[PDB]
């Protein structure tokens, strides 16, 4: 499980608005 | 939305199953580190792999879930099994994963199966995550006398 520095994707639907 | 069932056994999982997806975890350069099976189901996301421990993420933790050319990835807060971090996976069906995620994540699955006892029960107070809050309103000024 590699931890990336930033998100590799520019097209994304935000599902959950909770922490 | 979809349907269908059959009383047939499975000798192995294919690269093209409607609920399982063969995946490979990748780094900041896109090099291949380890292979696994990602499972999508109304409860949560799960990775299956070797004699190593299996790994889980609830849809509540998925603030964002993305897809690109042969690439699938997700962001997750400090509260989950793996902790705070972004995890990315090479997959020939990353768009079919993204098309199925939103079908389950819109569904919310509100106690859809009978779960065991969990720390959501009433008990002593502790450090526990807070809900949303409203944006504070703007103030108004006043005029001046002679």
């Amino acid at each position: 499980l590699f931890r990336l520095r930033h998100f590799p994707c520019g097209n994304v639907n935000y599902g959950y608005q909770q922490q | 939305g979809s349907s269908g069932s059959s009383g047939l056994n499975r000798d192995s999982v294919p690269d093209n199953h409607p609920t399982k997806f063969k995946v490979t975890n990748v780094d900041d350069e896109g090099v291949e580190l380890g292979s696994g099976v990602m499972e999508l189901t109304q409860s949560e996301l799960v990775l299956h792999l070797h004699r190593r421990e299996a790994v889980r993420w609830p849809y509540l933790c998925l603030r964002r879930y993305g897809y690109d050319s042969n690439l699938f990835s997700f962001e997750s807060g400090r509260r989950c099994q793996t902790g705070q971090g972004i995890f990315a996976f090479k997959c020939s069906r990353a768009e079919e994963i993204f098309n199925l995620l939103q079908d389950l994540m819109q569904c919310n699955s509100i106690n859809v199966m009978e779960e065991p006892v969990i720390i959501t029960r009433n008990s002593h107070p502790a450090e526990l995550d807070l809900p949303r809050a409203p944006q504070p309103p703007n103030a108004l000024g006043y005029t001046v006398s002679s």
